[PDB]
DNA sequence: GTGCCGAGGCCGCTCAATTGGTCGTAGACAGCTCTAGCACCGCTTAAACGCACGTACGCGCTGTCCCCCGCGTTTTAACCGCCAAGGGGATTACTCCCTAGTCTCCAGGCACGTGTCAGATATATACA
DNA sequence: TGTATATATCTGACACGTGCCTGGAGACTAGGGAGTAATCCCCTTGGCGGTTAAAACGCGGGGGACAGCGCGTACGTGCGTTTAAGCGGTGCTAGAGCTGTCTACGACCAATTGAGCGGCCTCGGCAC
C-alpha cells in the first residue's frame, strides 16, 4: 500500500513549508522517509493496546505513543 | 467558602491538591501550601495564551476563538515558542516566504 | 494563447495552503496504509474513527516541518530546487538518520 | 466522570476579553495545554524532594520548577503572581 | 550509606571475560547507565497503570515498557531472558 | 537463608530493586513480586551487552583493564546501541571518522 | 573577574574542530564560536543556581551539574558519583 | 627548505586528537568564564573541584558534535572551509534558539 | 626496559535482605447492555494520471583576486607542588506546629435537553 | 486572468440553565517530616615563584572561494479525459465500557543472621 500518496499530494505538502521548485525524485524519497517515521508510531500504538487486552486501537493510544517520540499533538484528549 | 475565592484565583484548589497526592510519591506529602502556588501558575499561563490569541481575532472581525489564531499567537511569539513545543491540530504553520524565491 | 511564467503559478500556492487549516493528504489512501503496517505486528486489528484523524495530523505536521529545514539547505548551497540528498542531511542533524 | 477544565478556561477569557468566544475544536487545544504543564510541574517538583532528601512538598518546590521549565522572561512574572495568592489565602 | 552497583557489575564481567578488569573511571560509566535505565523503566511503567485505571505494577508492566523504549531487535531477546527467571523463581 | 537472586539465576539484587520501586511510583500503589524478578533481568542483560562489545575491542590493544575509550567505541560504533544510549561518556572521545 | 570572554584562544578552537572532521577553518569562526558557546553555557549554569538555592546552599556541588544537564538533553556520565 | 604542502599537515591532527581522550580546552581560562556568568544570577558563589570538570566535559562534547553537522553542510554546498553562516543552519534543525 | 599510585582481595561492623503469620481490598473474569467499527449498495463531480513544448535551474570549465596554511623568533601566562586561614557542607540531638486520615453536611461540577446567531456558501461588483 | 470585498443566505453547533450526585469544604485528634540551632573538621579560595607547555605577532605563497559565460536535459504550466475520492445512506455483530462477586497474592509488623559499605594494604597494570 505504498502507492497511497500520489504525486500532487506530496507537492501540496511542500507548498506549506516554503518549497518553490520540487524535483522529480522527491516523490520517490518522500515515501521512504514517511514510512520510517510511521513505523515508530504504529508499532508503539500496538504495544499500548495489547497491555489493556484490547483489539481496537482507541483515540488515546495515538496520543500516548506520540508523546515519547517528541511530536506531541493536541486536540485529541491530550 | 471555597479555597479558590479566598486566594483570588479561578482554578480549583481542591482538584489540584487531590491530583498531586495521587501521583508521586507514597512517602511524599502535598500540603495545602503547595496547592495555592500550583493554581497560580496554571492560571497565568492560560491567560497569557488567550491574550495573544484574542488580539488577532479582532482583525478578521470574528467572535469565537478559532484554532488558526491559537497557532499564530503561540508560534509567532519568541517567548512562548520554546515553552509550547507541541503541535496544534488544524492550524498549519506561520506563512513565511524566503527572499530567494521571489 | 495565455501562459504564465514558470514561477508565478507555483508562488500563488504558497500563500493559499499556508492560510488554510484543512488536511492536504486524503483520508482513504492514508487509512489503507496504516492497516497494512499494523497487520505485521498484530493481525485482525481495528482502528477507531478518531484514531485515523490523530495519525493524519501528526504525519502532515512532520512532513511540513521537515520541508522547512530541507529547503534551507538548497538556498544555502546557491540553489532553488530541492534535492533528495538534502533530506538525509537535515535528518542527520536532528537525530533521525 | 470526565474531569476536565472546560468550565475554568472560559471564565478567565471573560475577565480579559469579554467580547470573545470559543469553539469545540479550540476547547481541546487549551485543555491539553493545561494538562501538559501540570504533568511537567508535578514531575519536576517530585525529583526535588528525592535529590535533596526530603518528602513534604510545599510552596518552595513549586517555585523552583517554574524558573527551570521557563527560559526566563516569563518566569519572573510568575513569581510575583504566585506569591500574591499565597499570602492572601493564609492572611484571611 | 552509598547504595551503588559497584559489586554487581564486576560479577557479570567475570562470567563472560574473566581475563579482563575494570577501573574507577569505567565504573562510573556503567553505574550511571543502569541508574538511567531504571529511571526510564519505572517511569514508563507508571503511566501504563494510571492511563488504564490500575494501581498494581506486576510483570506485565515491565515487559510492556521494554518494547516501547528499545527500538526493536534487542527488545525481542529481552523477552526470552526476562521470562526465564520469572518461571524459575515461582516454580522452585 | 536463600537469596532471591540465586533462585532466579540472576546477579542483580532483587530486594534492592523491589525496595526502590515502592519509594518512586506510585502513591497509593503496590509493587508486585513478579515485577522485581523481571526488572533484574533487564538491567543484567543490558549490562552484559555493553561489556561484551567492549571486552572484545580491548583485547586487541594489548591492554587488560577496561579503559573509558573502549566503552565509547562499543556504544557509538553499534547502530542499535547508539539510539538507546543517547548520553555522553566523559573521557572517551568520538569515533575516528575521516 | 572582568571580561573573561577571551579565555578561548584561537588554537583552542582548532583542537575542537579536528575531532569532528574540519579541514580548513575560516578567520571569522573564532568570532562566532565564542558567541554560540556562551549561549549554551547560559542555560546549564543558570539551571545549576536554581537547584543549589533550593537546598539552602551556597556552593555548587557536583550533583547539580548532572541534574541540570539531564533536563536540557545532554546527559553526561561519569560524574554521577 | 622542507616546507610541506598546505593540506598534508592539517590531516594529521584528525587522526591524533580523535584517538586520545584528553581535555582540549584548558582549565584556568575556562574557570574564570563560569564565574562571570554565575555572578549575575547569585553573588558570592562557589564551585567544587568536581563541579568544574563536569561543566568542561559537557562543553567539549557540545562543540565537537556541533562541528560534525557543520562540516557536512560544506560538502553539500561544494565547499571545504567552514563558515559562520553554516553554524546557524545546523542549529535551526536541532531547535537551538538565538 | 624503568618507577609510582590505583585496582583486586581480606577482615570487621551493623543496615536492611529474607521467613512466617494475619487479613485489607487490588484485580481475575463470570454475564449483560447497546456505542459506533467493518463491509458493500450507487450517483455526482473533485482531483489524479498521461503527455505537449518551450523556459530557465543545475551543471561543468576556468580566471584571478586575496582567502588563511605552514614554519619560526619572541612572548604571555598555564601546570606544577606546597603554604596558611576560615567559608559553609556534613551528620548529629530536640520539640514546634505541617498536614495525613475519619464521619458528616450540603454545594460545585457536569450529563442531557434546549433557543437562535457565529461564521460558512457562493452568488454580486471593483480592483491589484 | 488573477485574489479581496460586498450583502445576502443557510442550518450546524455555542451558550444558557435547570436536574441531581459525587467529592469540595470544615472541626477534630494522632504522630512523624524537617524547623533552625548546636557540633566537628571536609576540602574552597587566595597566597608565592620556580620551570617550560603552548599563546601571540609577523612572514611568504599555495590553493582555496565564488564572479560569470554558456552547453543541453529535467520539470513548470496547462488541455484533454482515466478511474477512484467522498457524499447520501442502510444492515450485521466485533469487542469498548459499566457494574457483580469473592478468591489470588501484596502491605504491615517483628524478631533472626547474612548481604555488602567503609577503611587497609600489596602488588602488578600500564604511564614515560
Amino acid at each position: 500500500n505504498i502507492q497511497g500518496i500520489t504525486k500532487p499530494a506530496i507537492r501540496r505538502l511542500a507548498r506549506r513549508g516554503g518549497v518553490k521548485r520540487i524535483s522529480g525524485l522527491i516523490y520517490e524519497e518522500t515515501r521512504g522517509v514517511l514510512k520510517v517515521f510511521l513505523e515508530n508510531v504504529i508499532r508503539d500504538a500496538v504495544t499500548y493496546t495489547e497491555h489493556a487486552k484490547r483489539k481496537t486501537v482507541t483515540a488515546m493510544d495515538v496520543v500516548y505513543a506520540l508523546k515519547r517520540q517528541g511530536r506531541t499533538l493536541y486536540g485529541f484528549g491530550g | 467558602v471555597s479555597r479558590s475565592q479566598r486566594a483570588g484565583l479561578q482554578f480549583p484548589v481542591g482538584r489540584i491538591h487531590r491530583h498531586l497526592k495521587s501521583r508521586t510519591t507514597s512517602h511524599g506529602r502535598v500540603g495545602a501550601t503547595a496547592a495555592v502556588y500550583s493554581a497560580a501558575i496554571l492560571e497565568y499561563l492560560t491567560a497569557e495564551v488567550l491574550e495573544l490569541a484574542g488580539n488577532a481575532s479582532k482583525d478578521l472581525k470574528v467572535k469565537r476563538i478559532t484554532p488558526r489564531h491559537l497557532q499564530l499567537a503561540i508560534r509567532g511569539d519568541e517567548e512562548l515558542d520554546s515553552l509550547i513545543k507541541a503541535t496544534i491540530a488544524g492550524g498549519g504553520v506561520i506563512p513565511h516566504i524566503h527572499k530567494s524565491l521571489i | 494563447p495565455h501562459r504564465y511564467r514558470p514561477g508565478t503559478v507555483a508562488l500563488r500556492e504558497i500563500r493559499r495552503y499556508q492560510k488554510s487549516t484543512e488536511l492536504l493528504i486524503r483520508k482513504l489512501p492514508f487509512q489503507r496504509l496504516v492497516r497494512e503496517i499494523a497487520q505485521d505486528f498484530k493481525t485482525d486489528l481495528r482502528f477507531q474513527s478518531a484514531a485515523i484523524g490523530a495519525l493524519q495530523e501528526a504525519s502532515e505536521a512532520y512532513l511540513v516541518g521537515l520541508f522547512e529545514d530541507t529547503n534551507l539547505c538548497a538556498i544555502h548551497a546557491k540553489r532553488v530546487t530541492i534535492m533528495p540528498k538534502d533530506i538525509q542531511l537535515a535528518r542527520r542533524i536532528r537525530g533521525e538518520r | 466522570r470526565k474531569e476536565s477544565y472546560a468550565i475554568y478556561v472560559y471564565k478567565v477569557l471573560k475577565q480579559v476579553h469579554p467580547d470573545t468566544g470559543i469553539s469545540s475544536k479550540a476547547m481541546s487545544i487549551m485543555n491539553s495545554f493545561v494538562n501538559d504543564v501540570f504533568e511537567r510541574i508535578a514531575g519536576e517538583a517530585s525529583r526535588l524532594a528525592h535529590y535533596n532528601k526530603r518528602s513534604t512538598i510545599t510552596s518552595r518546590e513549586i517555585q523552583t520548577a517554574v524558573r527551570l521549565l521557563l527560559p526566563g522572561e516569563l518566569a519572573k512574572h510568575a513569581v510575583s503572581e504566585g506569591t500574591k495568592a499565597v499570602t492572601k489565602y493564609t492572611s484571611a
